[PDB]
Order: C-alpha cells, then sequence, then structure tokens
C-alpha cells in the first residue's frame, strides 16, 4: 500500500495482503512466515488491550476534572481499599484468564478446533479467520470489512503510543496526564519538556 | 473426550482402557510393560486413598481431635493409644509395629504371587461376595466410575496434605469452617502472597 | 579512493579505531560519573 | 543486619577512614600557596573524596567489622542493584556482541572465498547487521523455537 519512508524499497515478505501493511520492518523480525503469524496475533491482542487501558486511565480523569465524579487517579487506584482484598481478586482473575487464554492459544495453534461449546453441545461459532472470531463476540453483527480492520489497527497503534507516553510522562513528572496537558496549554513556550526538567 | 480439545492423542492410548483420556505429556507409557505396571500402581493408589479419605473425615467430626494428633501419642515415651475415647489395653509401639509388619507383609506377598496381568488388577471370585461383576455389560461403567472416584480421592489427599502443611495442627473440617467464616477474606490469597 | 577505503577497512585499522572510540566512551562516562559501586537508578 | 554486618551510615570505622584520608590530603595541601594550581587540584580531590563517602553512605551499603563495604550476591530484595541489576545489563550487552558476530559470519558464508571477507571487513553489511542486535532476545527465542539455532 503506502510507504513508511519515501525512497525506500519495501521488504519482499510484506506483500500488502495483511491489514495495515506499510512495509515497516527495518530490523527484519518477520522474515519467517511462522514468526509473521505469531507477531500478527500479538499485534492484534496486544493493543486491543491497550485501547481499553488508555481509555480507562484517561476518561475518568477528565470527568473528575470537570466535576461530575470524584475518582482517584490511575496510580492511586491500587492504594485504595475495596470490598475484597487484592489477593482474592488476583486469584479470581488468574484462574479466569488462564481458562480464556488457554482457549485462545489452542485456537491459534489448531484453527477451527475449539469453536464448539464444551457444556452445551448445540451452540457453536461460525467458521472464520484466526484473530477475528466473530459470531457471539459480534452481537450487533457489524461488517468485518478490511477498512474496519485497518481502523482498528491504527487506533491500537495510537493506543500503544498513548500508554507509553502516559507512563513515562508520569514517571518524570508526578502530575497526571490531563493536568500535564492543561499546564502545557497554560503557556506552551515555558511548559514544554525542555523548559521544565 | 480428550483431556484438552484441539490436541492430538498419543498413539499407545486409543481409549480402550477404562478411564483413558489420552493424557501423557511426558510420554511415560511408551513401554507396554511399563504401562501395565503404571496401571497397577495407579489402581492400588486409588483404592488406598479411597479407603483412607473417610478414615480422615469421620474422625474430627466427633469430639476426637484430628488425623495428626491421633499420631502424637507414639512420640511420647510409654504412651498408649485410644479408640473411640477408650484406651486400648495393648497399645504400644513395638507390638503394634510388629503386628502391622507381619500382617501387611503376608497380605502383600500373597497379592504379588498372582501371574495373570488382568487377574492382578481385577481378581474377582472370592473378593466380591455380592457378585456385581457377573454381568459384563455394567462392568465397564463400574470400572470407569471407580477410576474417576479414585482420582478424585487422590486429589483430596493432596489437598489435605497441602492444607496441613500450610496451617500446622489444622484439620480439613476446621479449615472449611474458617473459609466459610468469611469467603472474601480467608482464601488462598494470604498464603500465596505474604 | 577505492583502495584507500579498502586499506582503511583492514582488520588492524578498524580494530584500533573501534577500540579507541570505545575507550573514549568509557573514559567520558567515568569522568561524568566519578565512581560507583552499585546501580542506584532503580 | 545480614551475617552480622553494620549499616554503612552508622559505623564509625568509615568515618575514621574518611578523616584519615582527608588529613593525609590536607597535609600535602599546606605545602603550596593557597591560590596556586596544586591547591586547586588538592581541593578538588578533597571534594571528590567527601562526595564519594556521602554517596556510599546514602546508597545503603553495609560496612564490615574492619570498616569496608561488603557486596551481597545472595538475592535479597534490598540489594537488587548490588549484583543482580548490573549483571542482567551485562548479559544484554554481551549477548548483543555475540549475536552480531554470528550474523556476520552467516552473511559471508554464501560467497566462494569468505576468508577475504574475514581478514578485510566490509563496512556496509556490518553496519546493516550491527543494529539488528538491539532485539536479540526475541530473534534468538524465535530461532530456538523454530530449530535453526543448532546445526544438524
Ligand atoms: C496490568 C498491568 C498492571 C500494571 C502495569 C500495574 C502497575 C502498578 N500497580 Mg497495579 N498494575 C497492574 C495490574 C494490577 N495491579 C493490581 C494491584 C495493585 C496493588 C495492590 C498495588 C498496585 C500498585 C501499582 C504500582 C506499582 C509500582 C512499583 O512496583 O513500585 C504500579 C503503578 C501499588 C500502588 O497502589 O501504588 C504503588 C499497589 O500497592 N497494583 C492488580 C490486582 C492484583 C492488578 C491486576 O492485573
Ligand atoms: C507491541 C508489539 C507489537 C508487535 C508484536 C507488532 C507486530 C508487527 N508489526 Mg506493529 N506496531 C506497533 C506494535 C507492535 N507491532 C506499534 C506500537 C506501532 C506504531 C509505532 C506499530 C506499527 C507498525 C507498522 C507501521 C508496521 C507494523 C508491522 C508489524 C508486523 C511486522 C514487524 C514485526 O515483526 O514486529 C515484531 C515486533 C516486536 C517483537 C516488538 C519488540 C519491541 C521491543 C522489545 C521494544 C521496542 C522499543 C520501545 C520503543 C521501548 C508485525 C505483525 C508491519 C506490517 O506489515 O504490518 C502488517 C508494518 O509495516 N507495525
Ligand atoms: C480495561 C481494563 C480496565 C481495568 C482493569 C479498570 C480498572 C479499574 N477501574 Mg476503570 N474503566 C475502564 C477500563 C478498566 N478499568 C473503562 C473502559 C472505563 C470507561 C471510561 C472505566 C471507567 C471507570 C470508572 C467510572 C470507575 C473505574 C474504576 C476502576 C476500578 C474498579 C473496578 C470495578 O469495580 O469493576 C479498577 C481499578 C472505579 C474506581 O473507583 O476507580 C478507583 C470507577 O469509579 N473505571
Ligand atoms: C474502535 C476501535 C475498534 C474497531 C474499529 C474494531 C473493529 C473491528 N472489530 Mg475489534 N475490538 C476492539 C476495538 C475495535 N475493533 C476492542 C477494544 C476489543 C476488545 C474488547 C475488540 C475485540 C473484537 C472481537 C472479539 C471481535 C472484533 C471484531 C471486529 C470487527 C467487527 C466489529 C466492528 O465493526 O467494529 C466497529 C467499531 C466501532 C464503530 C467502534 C465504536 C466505539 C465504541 C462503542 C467505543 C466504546 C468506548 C467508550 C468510550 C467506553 C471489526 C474489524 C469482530 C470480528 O472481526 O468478527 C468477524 C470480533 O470477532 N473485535
Ligand atoms: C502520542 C502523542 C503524544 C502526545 C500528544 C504527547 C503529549 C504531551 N507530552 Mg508526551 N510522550 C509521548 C507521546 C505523546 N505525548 C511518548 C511516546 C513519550 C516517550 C518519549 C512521551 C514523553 C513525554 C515527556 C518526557 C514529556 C511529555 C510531555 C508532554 C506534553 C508536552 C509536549 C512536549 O513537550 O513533548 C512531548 C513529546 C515527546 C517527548 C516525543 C514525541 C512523542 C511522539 C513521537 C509524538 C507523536 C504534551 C501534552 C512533557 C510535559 O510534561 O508536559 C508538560 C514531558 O516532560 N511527554
Ligand atoms: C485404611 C486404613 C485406616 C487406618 C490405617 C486407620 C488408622 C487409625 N484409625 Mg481410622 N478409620 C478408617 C480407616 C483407617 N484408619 C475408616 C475406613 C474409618 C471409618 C469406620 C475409620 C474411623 C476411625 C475411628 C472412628 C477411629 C479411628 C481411629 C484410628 C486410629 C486408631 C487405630 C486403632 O486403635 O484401631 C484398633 C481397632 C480395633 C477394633 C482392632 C480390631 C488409627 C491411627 C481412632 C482415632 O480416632 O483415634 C483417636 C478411632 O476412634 N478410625
Ligand atoms: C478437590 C477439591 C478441593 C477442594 C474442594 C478444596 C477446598 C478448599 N481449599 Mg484446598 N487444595 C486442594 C484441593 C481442594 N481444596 C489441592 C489439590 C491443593 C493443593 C494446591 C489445595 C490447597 C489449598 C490451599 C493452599 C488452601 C486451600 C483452601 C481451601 C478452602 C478455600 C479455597 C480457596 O480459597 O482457594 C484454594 C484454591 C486452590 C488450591 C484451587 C483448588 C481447585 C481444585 C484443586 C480443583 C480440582 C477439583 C475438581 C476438579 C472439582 C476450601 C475449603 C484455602 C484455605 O485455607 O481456606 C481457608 C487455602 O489457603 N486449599
Ligand atoms: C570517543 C568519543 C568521545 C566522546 C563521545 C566525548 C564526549 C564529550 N567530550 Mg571528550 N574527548 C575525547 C573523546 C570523546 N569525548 C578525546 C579523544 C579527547 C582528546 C582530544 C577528548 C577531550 C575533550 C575535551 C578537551 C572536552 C571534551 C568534552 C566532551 C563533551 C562534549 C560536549 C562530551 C562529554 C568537553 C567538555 O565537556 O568539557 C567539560 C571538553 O571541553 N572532551
Ligand atoms: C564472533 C563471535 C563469537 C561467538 C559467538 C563465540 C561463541 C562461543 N565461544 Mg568463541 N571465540 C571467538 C569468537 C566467538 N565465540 C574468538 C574471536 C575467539 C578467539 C579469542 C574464541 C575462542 C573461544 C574459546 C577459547 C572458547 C570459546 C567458547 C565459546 C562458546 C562459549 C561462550 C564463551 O565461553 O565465550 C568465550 C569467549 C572469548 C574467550 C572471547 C570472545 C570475544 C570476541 C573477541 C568477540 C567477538 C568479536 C568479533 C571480532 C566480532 C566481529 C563481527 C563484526 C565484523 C560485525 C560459545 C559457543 C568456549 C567453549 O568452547 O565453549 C563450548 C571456549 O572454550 N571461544
Ligand atoms: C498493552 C499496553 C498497555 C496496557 C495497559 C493497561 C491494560 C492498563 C490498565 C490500567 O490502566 C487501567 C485501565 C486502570 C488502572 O487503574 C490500572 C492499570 C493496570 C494501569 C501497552 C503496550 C505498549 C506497546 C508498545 C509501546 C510497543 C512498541 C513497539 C515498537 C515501537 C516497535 C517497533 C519495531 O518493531 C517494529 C514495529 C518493527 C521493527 O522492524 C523495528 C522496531 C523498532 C523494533
Amino acid at each position: 500500500k503506502g510507504e513508511w519512508l519515501p525512497g525506500l524499497a519495501s521488504p519482499d515478505y510484506l506483500t500488502g495482503s495483511l491489514a495495515g501493511d506499510n512495509g515497516f520492518d527495518p530490523l527484519g523480525l518477520a522474515e519467517d512466515p511462522e514468526n509473521l503469524k505469531w507477531f500478527v496475533q500479538a499485534e492484534l491482542v496486544h493493543g486491543r488491550w491497550a485501547m481499553l487501558g488508555v481509555a480507562g486511565m484517561l476518561l475518568p480523569e477528565v470527568f473528575t476534572k470537570i466535576g461530575i465524579i470524584n475518582v482517584p487517579e490511575w496510580y492511586d487506584a491500587g492504594k485504595e481499599q475495596y470490598f475484597a482484598s487484592s489477593s482474592t481478586l488476583f486469584v479470581i482473575e488468574f484462574i479466569l484468564f488462564h481458562y480464556v487464554e488457554i482457549r485462545r492459544w489452542q485456537d491459534i495453534k489448531n484453527p477451527g478446533s475449539v469453536n464448539q461449546d464444551p457444556i452445551f453441545k448445540q451452540y457453536s461459532l461460525p467458521k472464520g479467520e484466526v484473530g477475528y472470531p466473530g459470531g457471539i463476540f459480534n452481537p450487533l453483527n457489524f461488517a468485518p470489512t478490511q477498512e474496519a480492520k485497518e481502523k482498528e489497527l491504527a487506533n491500537g497503534r495510537l493506543a500503544m503510543l498513548a500508554f507509553l507516553g502516559f507512563v513515562v510522562q508520569h514517571n518524570v513528572t508526578g502530575k497526571g496526564p490531563f493536568e500535564n496537558l492543561l499546564q502545557h496549554l497554560s503557556d506552551p513556550w515555558h511548559n514544554t519538556i525542555v523548559q521544565t526538567f | 473426550a480428550h483431556w484438552m480439545p484441539g490436541e492430538p492423542r498419543p498413539a499407545y492410548l486409543d481409549g480402550s482402557a477404562p478411564g483413558d483420556f489420552g493424557f501423557d505429556p511426558l510420554g511415560l507409557g511408551e513401554v507396554p510393560a511399563n504401562l501395565e505396571r503404571y496401571k497397577e500402581s495407579e489402581l492400588i493408589h486409588c483404592r488406598w486413598a479411597m479407603l483412607a479419605v473417610p478414615g480422615i473425615l469421620v474422625p474430627e467430626a466427633l469430639g476426637y481431635g484430628n488425623w495428626v494428633k491421633a499420631q502424637e501419642w507414639a512420640a511420647l515415651p510409654g504412651g498408649q493409644a485410644t479408640y473411640l475415647g477408650n484406651p486400648v489395653p495393648w497399645g504400644t509401639l513395638p507390638t503394634i509395629l510388629a503386628i502391622e509388619f507381619l500382617a501387611i507383609a503376608f497380605v502383600e506377598h500373597q497379592r504379588s504371587m498372582e501371574k495373570d496381568p488382568e487377574k492382578k488388577k481385577y481378581p474377582g471370585g472370592a473378593f466380591d461376595p455380592l457378585g456385581y461383576s457377573k454381568d459384563p455389560k455394567k462392568l465397564e461403567e463400574l470400572k470407569v466410575k471407580e477410576i474417576k472416584n479414585g482420582r478424585l480421592a487422590l486429589l483430596a489427599f493432596v489437598g489435605f496434605c497441602v492444607q496441613q502443611s500450610a496451617y500446622p495442627g489444622t484439620g480439613p473440617l476446621e479449615n472449611l469452617a474458617t473459609h466459610l467464616a468469611d469467603p472474601w477474606h480467608n482464601n488462598i490469597g494470604d498464603i500465596v502472597i505474604p | 579512493m577505492r583502495d584507500l577505503k579498502t586499506y582503511l577497512s583492514v582488520a588492524p585499522v578498524i580494530s584500533t579505531l573501534w577500540f579507541a572510540a570505545l575507550a573514549g566512551l568509557l573514559i567520558e562516562i567515568n569522568r561524568l560519573f566519578p565512581d560507583a559501586l552499585i546501580f542506584p537508578f532503580f | 543486619d545480614i551475617s552480622g554486618l553494620t549499616p554503612c551510615k552508622d559505623s564509625k570505622q568509615f568515618a575514621k577512614r574518611e578523616k584519615q584520608q582527608i588529613k593525609k590530603l590536607e597535609s600535602s595541601l599546606k605545602l603550596y600557596a593557597p591560590e596556586s594550581a596544586p591547591a586547586l587540584a588538592l581541593n578538588a580531590q578533597i571534594e571528590k573524596t567527601k562526595r564519594r563517602f556521602d554517596n556510599y553512605g546514602k546508597y545503603g551499603l553495609l560496612c564490615g567489622s574492619d570498616g569496608l563495604p561488603h557486596l551481597i550476591v545472595n538475592g535479597d530484595q534490598r540489594h537488587w542493584g548490588e549484583f543482580i541489576t548490573p549483571g542482567i545489563l551485562f548479559l544484554y550487552i554481551a549477548g548483543w556482541i555475540g549475536w552480531v558476530g554470528r550474523s556476520y559470519l552467516i552473511a559471508i558464508s554464501g560467497e566462494k572465498k569468505p576468508a577475504m571477507k574475514e581478514i578485510i571487513i566490509d563496512v556496509p553489511l556490518a553496519s546493516r547487521i550491527i543494529f539488528r542486535g538491539f532485539i536479540w532476545p526475541v530473534a534468538a527465542y524465535r530461532e530456538f523455537l523454530n530449530g535453526d539455532l543448532i546445526a544438524k
């Protein structure tokens, strides 16, 4: 499709068939097809998580700033007390995630093998591509066109960048992200990274 | 009926044997003689654990302490055992140990003299007075049920031992009571992370 | 110019330039950070 | 604290050694004129000694009975940066080097006379290969899983 750097030739193994292909592989990780498939699934799930994470750590801060709800920052959520101890919640999450991730890994290893419901035999998932299960995971039954996949991949990449920026810019300056943006908007020329620390 | 859907079955395990689900990640059953010996050992372990688990559950349900304290009398010199709250007149370490050794050794050596591999797993005859094994139709179902219950009993014994190790001087029943005291506080969390 | 580059690509010359650059980097790091017995960043 | 050791910010032999070194330097400082260059050099040395002692005290080391710091390679969480944190770093860098070298060798195995490329390095291909080692753990793990790490 497009080029990530004009005047540079794209690698041969990247043929533009995959969604969101711009021929960006300077270090040549995806030379073997098996590595390409594994990294494709990684870039999907890694990033599908990141979009939710970024929205969750950003939107409550804005809502709190404008004043509807009073919620602790994304850092101080762990220090807060909940109805149950953190250990029990961690154990529940560990067991459930073990189950679901082993199901997904089995699907990736042997496509079209774990579609059948173990408990209720009649229900099943319609056949499709790996990484896009569809079916019950798509209640509204949207169209899985290539454009939607490209939009999802671009949003996921932006989410990666947003999360890395959030974490590092909190590490350098203890202030929150939205407050950092507001401080920069107060006076751009005196509040950038270079001017302060 | 595989243990993990989407995973190929091993060659030597096709599903003919009762309670076979094609589970062998380490490939220990390649040698047929080793497979038969493993079947024997598994059946014996299952039977012993099945006989043992009620022997832990019924005590500590009455006023008697638990499966650990009932073992502490042998540590004290000159101690005497008790049964149902009554001290056994013949309770002392040397006689008890000698009787156990003689009886168990004779029984086990009698067991080991059988030659037919099938007759070792399922002797039949005089061992079953009721005679549930005459009809071959229900034999496979009964064998599968026995294997599954024995595996469950083995897991129960593992849980008992691990719970005892985590909390010294604690029985399974009081552990269940403590867990039911507050389900959201007394779980595996406090021992898995300090 | 081709043979000049070829000679400058020979093993001893490339090795001495590489080692000189590495020694300069180590020297400058040791001057900027005087002495250190442990890693205190984390 | 550990193995009968004393924290380095509480021991007295540390301060005694610092005083001895400072006095030794100041004895030589007196000889020259206060405004002369050797005086400036000796003042810089004294400042460096004081800063080093303060940093060693603040970093949480453990002096021994005789007064010197002791390193703990045991694995305690209070000494992560004593052995374990640097060591991993080393491995990373070390792995880099090895990986790069291996790659270059393969890159010259195709030609008919690789000896000429071994004794006279080429800069373009080497520069292409050099930066591929920044992600060496991932490529090495993928090659190990695939099975191309070991000859057959
Ligand atoms: C080019 C990379 C390279 C690599 C990957 C290896 C790999 C290995 N070496 Mg070999 N080795 C090398 C070069 C290399 N060696 C050189 C140049 C020499 C002569 C000094 C040796 C002499 C040697 C001995 C005597 C032994 C090994 C052994 C080993 C094995 C164990 C690791 C270790 O002990 O390191 C030992 C490492 C060294 C003593 C020094 C290596 C440092 C060199 C200088 C770095 C490579 C730089 C090179 C010039 C880069 C050029 C590439 C560039 C043009 C792009 C391991 C398979 C050990 C063994 O047999 O294990 C089974 C062992 O007994 N090696
Ligand atoms: C998944 C992810 C983040 C997930 C975050 C989550 C779930 C956060 C959750 C929470 O916030 C909530 C909701 C609420 C809080 O109370 C709690 C926490 C827990 C904090 C980030 C990934 C972040 C991933 C990143 C940044 C990856 C970057 C990769 C890059 C740049 C790779 C580049 C290259 O690989 C290419 C593409 C090609 C090669 O040829 C060249 C090189 C250069 C090697």
